[PDB]
RNA sequence: CGACUCUUAGCGGUGGAUCACUCGGCUCGUGCGUCGAUGAAGAACGCAGCUAGCUGCGAGAAUUAAUGUGAAUUGCAGGUUGAUCAUCGACACUUCGAACGCACUUGCGGCCCCGGGUUCCUCCCGGGGCUACGCCUGUCUGAGCGUCGCU
RNA sequence: UGGUAGUAGCAAAUAUUCAAACGAGAACUUUGAAGGCCGAAGUGGAGAAGGGUUCCAUGUGAACAGCAGUUGAACAUGGG
RNA sequence: GCUAAAUACCGGCACGAGACCGAUAGUCAACAAGUACCGUAAGGGAAAGUUGAAAAGAACUUUGAAGAGAGAGUUCAAGA
RNA sequence: CGCGACCUCAGAUCAGACGUGGCGACCCGCUGAAUUUAAGCAUAUUAGUCAGCGGAGGAAAAGAAACUAACCAGGAUUCCCUCAGUAACGGCGAGUGAACAGGGAAGAGCCCAGCGCCGAAUCCCCGCCCCGCGGCGGGGCGCGGGAAAUGUGGCGUACGGA
């Protein structure tokens, strides 16, 4: 019975999904994430998995502030002044 | 017609809102006429009337932030979002006029002895 | 040769910009060559093809000599339609034939406000050059 | 279950409405190689995890 | 397995020493670098000996 | 809330309100049932506000 | 003759090998070399007339204002005193997230000020602004059979 | 991509028959009749976990439901 | 206790180039790719480019319910 | 008993600020193996390397001798060639392995504590007025508040200084 039958007992889940990566590995029992480490007020990095760390970077997602910051850095980040009107 | 923001800017604030409201009026019966199923003029109207509410209310934030620096122009505390957002590592360097600042050691080292401007004969 | 060591030179890029161009740079590189009268005329070789300039074909199956008035520029595809350039489909239905504007010929431009001060900047850079010249 | 909390059946919304097929009009398009929506799912092959 | 006969060798290659390489490909842009500097830095001081 | 679909429908069409109840449709948008007051005829205010 | 099997050729079925194309990679080099509590990276959810993915965007939601340019976008409808694109310095930018009133179900609060009730008389509802830890300077309130001076 | 090979097999839980309807087509859908089974610790009626639109109606029969299907927990439209 | 310069750079922005690779090659990824998909999780992780100059994407007739054929037509070419 | 100071420690949704986290190719500090080699293997080797943790910058670190030398002496730090696969370390086995001088790139020097001398001659904050303010500063008025004598500022630091 350590097969197909024991197969049969799969409805309780382990992990739910994280508030902070939004993957589905919050442990519920644990209450910590096995893949952000959302408790830890730092986000969970290793050096020893590349693609891991390749998966989530800077650039991966929509850097929604830091490609603003991009092409403001190109003009110097002016401020208070406006092109001249017509 | 075709409203645009050259001729709003002039128009006071209550004038504004009382044309804002009847955007909004307009914008929700075309969306009982979408939803009902009526012809492509309100459908293609909906974006039109969007447009004008975000630049009615552009216009009306930017006369309102305008004021408001204008009011805290002079002041020496500013409200944060008045305040220049530039990088966080900028906003924590010294200024001008602290990097500026020598002391009066350096001051008369560099009266007494100055850079002078000086050539050599072949 | 070029010089410019920030332009480049390599079929890909050029490619890849050619093909990826917006529109403001897709209404310049689609520009027709001025007729014969038109650049003795106003002293330019060409311009940006628009909605409303009669034209001739000069290459293709369509050339000739008879003249047709643009009714639209199809600048995704490269492409403009002109008067009485098209041909039927299957069920008769008469469909224009896209042509390219660097096989198209300008008879007469619907000069405007802007048109006009265009050719003007166009003819003075020109004049000045050829009066560096000598 | 019927005991949904309120953000997992604001996920199986999602799904749900991506779950739609593809609009006929859009093939017509120029630069255009979507031949059918790849990325469907159904109940019984794929279970969308949670 | 030493052949016949021949110097014995202890090279210094035992080592990760791919790791770790410098290479001098930019050798020629460096002196181009150095040479726009010190340009530079002659015009600056007008008057002054480039040598320092 | 509630509360708030209450008051903005009564804004709006200056229909008194008897009851709301707020369900969440699978689809995400939430479907609200307004019971008005037993003065006010639903199908004179539906259509007067355009469905029919 | 016939049927079947084997060898070759023609043609017809797979299957995408070779060849030619390449808006893609790899490498070298150059200049620059900037994130964040005024809320970063990331995640979630939404936004198109017809829209799933991608891309873009944030209740002003395939974008607002301004500047440059100057007659389009386009798969189908609809409507020069500036359409579309590019630039982008003004405005805005939902929910989690170092995430910050407590925990994470999005529940339970506290304080102050407004609008509905009242006509401040207390509730109740809606709206606006604060309530995370550590820590520097100053201010206030303090405590000590700590050191004191006077009665 | 071949020989195997149109082969192995499509044999756990007694069982189907008749007439009509739609339909182009029926051993398999629907109706009616008959004969049966589960036999109230059920092949019944309702929950929790789990799944997440599989629930309902219409249309299609391209692909799947190891035969076929006028049927579907299939596909497309709208609701709930 | 402070201090530029010459020095390092496989992260980032914008660039130029190559005795390199040419879709089983080259980054895992030339395409809706760290996407689909599997695992409870840490993580693992693909296949997949070529109509035509222009869709001009085959009007119309004929058998069949249709898949799909026989004519006809577009194209220099449907032996695209 | 009380009043008023000083000192140590609290509470503040007190006024004004700062740190939190992310990328992390390059850099700084710490921790840190086993594969492998030695034809086995324990010292060694792999190796101050991988893994792990912390902290930044546009570069970082270092840096102006408690130096190198023993010559007729040089003179901050850093990087290239060279010294050199050398001195040297090593079950003296496998193997490991610098530094000085020399030629170049660059080259820039300095500041406190202390000893002293000047009425704390110093500095911070809040109120008001003027000027420009999208790197909140300059001038003036406050018998305004505070820090500081348990030491601020000027002269001045090994090359002498007063
Ligand atoms: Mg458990
Ligand atoms: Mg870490
Ligand atoms: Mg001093
Ligand atoms: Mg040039
Ligand atoms: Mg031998
Ligand atoms: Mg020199
Ligand atoms: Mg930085
Ligand atoms: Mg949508
Ligand atoms: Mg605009
Ligand atoms: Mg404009
Ligand atoms: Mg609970
Ligand atoms: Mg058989
Ligand atoms: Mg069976
Ligand atoms: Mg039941
Ligand atoms: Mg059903
Ligand atoms: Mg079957
Ligand atoms: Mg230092
Ligand atoms: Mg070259
Ligand atoms: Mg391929
Ligand atoms: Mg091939
Ligand atoms: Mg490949
Ligand atoms: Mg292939
Ligand atoms: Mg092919
Ligand atoms: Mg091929
Ligand atoms: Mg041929
Ligand atoms: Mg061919
Ligand atoms: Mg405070
Ligand atoms: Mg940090
Ligand atoms: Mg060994
Ligand atoms: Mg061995
Ligand atoms: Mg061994
Ligand atoms: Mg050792
Ligand atoms: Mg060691
Ligand atoms: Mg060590
Ligand atoms: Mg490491
Ligand atoms: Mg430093
Ligand atoms: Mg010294
Ligand atoms: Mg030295
Ligand atoms: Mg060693
Ligand atoms: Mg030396
Ligand atoms: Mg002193
Ligand atoms: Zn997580």
């Amino acid at each position: 019975t350590k097969g197909t039958s024991s197969f049969g007992k799969r409805r309780n889940k382990t992990h739910t999904l994280c508030r902070r990566c939004g993957s589905k590995a919050y442990h519920l029992q644990k209450s910590t994430c096995g893949k952000c480490g959302y408790p830890a007020k730092r986000k969970r990095k290793y050096n020893w998995s590349a693609k891991a760390k390749r998966r989530n970077t800077t650039g991966t997602g929509r850097m929604r502030h830091l490609k603003i910051v991009y092409r403001r850095f190109r003009h110097g980040f002016r401020e208070g002044t406006t092109p001249k009107p017509k | 017609a075709k409203i645009k923001a050259r001729d709003l800017r002039g128009k006071k604030k209550e004038e504004l809102l009382k044309q804002l409201d009847d955007l909004k009026v307009e914008l929700s019966q075309l969306r009982v006429a979408k939803v009902t199923g009526g012809a492509a003029s309100k459908l293609s109207k909906i974006r039109v009337v969007r447009k004008s509410i975000a630049r009615v209310l552009t216009v009306i934030n930017q006369t309102q932030k305008e004021n408001l620096r204008k009011f805290y122009k002079g002041k020496k505390y500013k409200p944060l979002d008045l305040r220049p957002k530039k990088t966080r590592a900028m906003r924590r360097r010294l200024n001008k006029h602290e990097e500026s600042l020598k002391t009066k050691k350096q001051q008369r080292k560099e009266r007494l002895y100055p850079l002078r401007k000086y050539a050599v004969k072949a | 040769m070029k010089f410019n060591p920030f332009v480049t030179s390599d079929r890909s890029k050029n490619r890849k910009r050619h093909f990826n161009a917006p529109s403001h740079i897709r209404r310049k590189i689609m520009s027709s060559p001025l007729s014969k009268e038109l650049r003795q005329k106003y002293n330019v070789r060409s311009m940006p093809i628009r909605k409303d300039d009669e034209v001739q074909v000069v290459r293709g199956h369509y050339k000739g000599q008879q003249i047709g008035k643009v009714v639209q520029v199809y600048r995704k595809k490269y492409v403009i339609y002109i008067e009485r350039v098209q041909r039927e489909k299957a069920n008769g239905t008469t469909v224009h034939v896209g042509i390219h504007p660097s096989k198209v010929v300008i008879t007469r431009l619907k000069l405007d406000k802007d048109r006009k001060k265009i050719l003007e900047r166009k003819a003075k850079s020109r004049q000045v050059g050829k009066e560096k010249g000598k | 279950s019927s005991h949904k909390t309120f953000r997992i059946k604001r996920f199986l919304a999602k799904k749900q409405k991506q779950n739609r097929p593809i609009p006929q009009w859009i093939w017509m398009k120029t630069g255009n190689k979507i031949r059918y929506n790849s990325k469907r799912r159904h109940w019984r092959r794929t279970k969308l995890g949670l | 397995a030493p052949s016949r006969n021949g110097m014995i060798l202890k090279p210094h290659f035992h080592k990760d020493w791919q790791r770790r390489v410098a290479t001098w490909f930019n050798q020629p842009a460096r002196k181009i670098r150095r040479r726009k500097a010190r340009q530079a830095r002659a015009r600056r001081i007008a008057p002054r000996p480039a040598a320092g | 809330n509630k509360h708030q679909i209450k008051q903005a429908v009564k804004k709006l069409y200056d229909i008194d309100v008897a009851k709301v109840n707020t369900l969440i449709r699978p689809d995400g948008e939430k479907k609200a049932y307004v019971r008005l007051a037993p003065d006010y005829d639903a199908l004179d205010v539906a259509n007067k506000i355009g469905i029919i």
